[PDB]
């Protein structure tokens, strides 16, 4: 009775919440239970009480990721009373539910569609299931559907829509979706139908990560893994198949009088197999060991890996141009575990982690940069600098250190405040007198009268080479340690190097040659070999003054590859850029669109003609841009970005 | 405890209300789908588990029959 009333306050309700707020509301639901002496069994997970194991396998076959807030909401969609919307902003919600029910005809369709209409009379008609991908500009016509306003006439189910009346069919389900994660909907709305709420967040990603390092890293664990979920499954099963087997011949009751109880073998069985799953049991002890460990010795690289993705998301903010999905980012981490070089050689576990994590951070970036302004790339640098030294676990935070260094100029000073050192302009004064304020800076005034090598120090061309040793401290730094101090002091005394001595920092950190890649002409060859899908297509974002026409034209000469290009200019280039990527989607030759940034809308149009097509393995299509903002968001989250 | 659900449910998007975050309505369509939803997930696992329940009883008492033919 509880366990029933917890699992359906959790379905009904907790569809739209993250995975801490129904966490929460969980656990204030179970502590009133326990208030009032109800008893519900807590050890169960709430995403198997209502789950079973034959349709979890679908899922996974169905690319249901491996989060537990997706489970939970998979789960929702399975069993419910009133007809979902599923708000995914990643996308992966669309794919799971189109490969779950491709046996069952699943038609696709938007609002703005116009024939939506008749496909929903033919979902009326034949039963099939149908999917909505934009509902923000509902169209009030399932409002008698979500209210199932039928009518039981004769032998038909009936329902009126507009002026017209159209039968039911039980087999018929619809699914509404919403790419935007933060429109507000209509209190109808949020009545008529149930939540599914999709968005990825810090948890979530974690998890997804580190289940994804758990499947494709330690296989021979990940398989001890699957028998931990087979002692469940199968030696359970077992156990009570044999019990039932047992029951079944001894229910036989052949030869009376005469004692045919030899049941005594299946008895011994049963004890064999119940001993099995209790010493199993006792084995997810020892997972509280060692299954635990396998997943705390990858817990640092999700959670880096959750710190990065949402360093992309936030990158958004800093420029126009730097949107990236979650999909790129997944198409990452499958390239740092799979199809990763410098693995092949390499067969211990902790060695193989920490080649993941240092490919990971390195593959990220070289990635993320190749769309990324050349004034940007130390940023995001600096980023993933100060990612993998959270991540590290006998460095300090530096927390104070690092805030000082973003904040200083909001510090209020004075005149008498700025001593007027001799040698010392006056904003160099205010520098010093700020940093002074730090506690491993506190002498830095009397370091610095004290001091005469200084002089020459402060008018070198690379002083940043050469920082002098001035903050005191009791016990010595780590390397980083004395970067970021040395940072500090380059910020403060001549910040015209800063940025050069940011690069030092970062190579303090993620390794000399982490920006070595930028600095090589990008090697387009490899670029659109690999890693790139043919869906997916190749964004050229140059500036104003440049064309990057040259470069993918010598890349398609190259590799003898026939490339139709096109230029953007007028409703008839609209129709020649239309027959050749109709063309080239089956035939593979590759495909080029210039100057799109003049035609925005029909740029629009393009990303969700793109969106539902499977092309050639050997398509390609290039839209090389102009870097305004008019360029639609959609196209640069579903295209890869180069600058 | 169900009036009890509900209301919490309307005290945590109350707080994600004064927190600022995105807050949707909970109408009592959701206490009647909650209703719904816990007579089918309780039919369910009674029709499953009570029927088995039953073969377990009508075991019971096969045993009982058992040891009838053993006194014999």
């Amino acid at each position: 009775a509880g366990d029933c009333l917890l699992s359906a306050a959790f379905i009904a309700y907790a569809g739209y919440f993250d995975q801490q707020m129904r966490q929460n509301l969980f656990t204030t639901w179970s502590h009133h239970l326990q208030q009032a002496n109800i008893q519900f069994r807590t050890d169960i997970a709430r995403t198997e009480y209502l789950s079973n194991a034959d349709e979890r396998l679908r899922w996974q076959a169905s690319s249901l990721p491996a989060d537990d807030l997706c489970t939970e909401n998979a789960i929702m969609l399975k069993r419910f009373n009133r007809y979902p919307l599923i708000i995914d902003p990643s996308g992966q919600a669309t794919e799971f539910i189109m490969n779950e029910y491709k046996d069952r005809k699943i038609t696709r369709t938007s609002f703005l569609d116009d024939a939506f209409r008749k496909n929903l009379e033919s979902a009326l008609r034949f039963g099939n299931p149908l999917l909505v991908q934009d509902v923000e500009s509902y169209d009030p016509v399932l409002n008698p559907v979500l209210n199932r306003e039928v009518r039981r006439t004769g032998g038909r189910v009936l329902i009126t829509l507009g002026d017209q009346d159209i039968d039911l069919s039980p087999s018929f389900v619809i699914f509404l979706s919403t790419r935007d994660p933060t429109v507000e909907f209509p209190p109808d709305l949020c009545s008529r139908v149930t939540f599914v709420n999709f968005t990825v967040t810090r948890s979530s990603l974690q998890s997804q990560c580190l289940n994804e390092v758990l499947k494709a890293e330690r296989p021979d664990v990940d398989e001890k893994r699957s028998d931990l979920l087979k002692l469940q499954g199968e030696f359970q099963l077992r156990l009570r198949q044999l019990e039932k087997s047992l029951l079944q011949a001894l229910n036989e009751v052949k030869g009376r009088i005469l004692d045919d109880d030899t049941i005594i073998t299946t008895l011994e069985n049963l004890k064999r197999e119940a001993a099995e799953v209790t010493r199993k049991v006792e084995e997810t002890d020892i997972v509280m060991q060692e299954v635990e460990t396998v997943s705390q010795q990858y817990l640092p690289l999700s959670t880096a890996c959750s710190s990065i993705y949402f360093t992309m998301e936030s990158l958004k903010q800093i420029h126009f141009l730097y949107q990236y999905s979650l999909q790129f980012f997944l198409d990452i981490y499958h390239n740092v575990l799979y199809e990763n070089p410098n693995l092949k050689g390499v067969t211990d576990h902790t060695q193989r982690l920490s080649i993941i994590t240092k490919d990971l951070f390195q593959v990220a970036f070289n990635r993320v940069a190749r769309g990324m302004l050349h004034q940007d790339h130390i940023t995001f640098a600096m980023l993933l600098a100060r990612i993998k030294l959270k991540g590290t676990v006998g460095e300090p935070t530096y927390d104070a250190e690092f805030q000082h260094f973003l904040r200083g100029n909001e510090i209020v000073l004075s005149a008498g405040s700025t001593p007027r050192i001799q040698g010392l302009t006056v904003e160099q004064a205010e520098a010093v007198v700020r940093l002074s304020c730090l506690p491993a800076f506190k002498d830095l005034i009397a370091k610095v009268q004290a001091d005469e090598q200084f002089g020459i120090w402060l008018d070198s061309s690379s002083p940043e080479q050469t920082v002098p040793y001035l903050w005191s401290e009791e016990t010595p730094a780590t390397p980083i340690g004395q970067a970021i101090h040395r940072l500090l002091l380059i910020q403060a005394f001549r910040p015209d190097r800063l940025l050069a001595m940011a690069h030092m920092f970062v190579s303090t950190n993620l390794g000399e040659s982490f920006m070595s890649i930028m600095e090589q002409p990008l090697d387009l060859t490899h670029i659109v070999g690999t890693e790139v899908k043919p869906n997916t297509p190749v964004l050229m974002c140059s500036v104003p003054g440049y064309d990057a026409s040259g470069h993918v034209e010598d890349l398609a000469a190259e590799q003898n590859t026939q490339i139709t290009s096109i230029a953007i200019g007028s409703a008839e280039g609209f129709n020649q850029a239309d027959k050749a990527i109709n063309t080239a989607v089956k035939s593979g030759r590759w495909v080029m669109l210039k100057n799109v940034h003049l035609a925005p809308g029909w740029l629009m149009q393009l990303e969700k003609k793109l969106h539902s097509l499977q092309p050639h393995a050997c398509f390609r299509l290039f839209l090389t841009m102009e870097i305004n903002p008019k360029v639609p968001v959609n196209l640069l989250r579903a295209g890869r970005i180069f600058v | 405890s169900c009036v009890f659900v509900h209301q919490t449910l309307h005290q945590a998007n109350a707080r994600l209300a004064k927190r600022g975050g995105r807050t949707m309505a909970i109408t009592p369509r959701h206490y009647l789908d909650f209703i719904n939803h816990y007579a089918n997930l309780f039919h369910e696992k009674r029709s499953e588990l009570e029927e088995q329940q039953m073969h377990l009883n009508v075991g019971l008492r096969k045993i009982k029959e058992t040891v009838d033919q053993v006194e014999e």
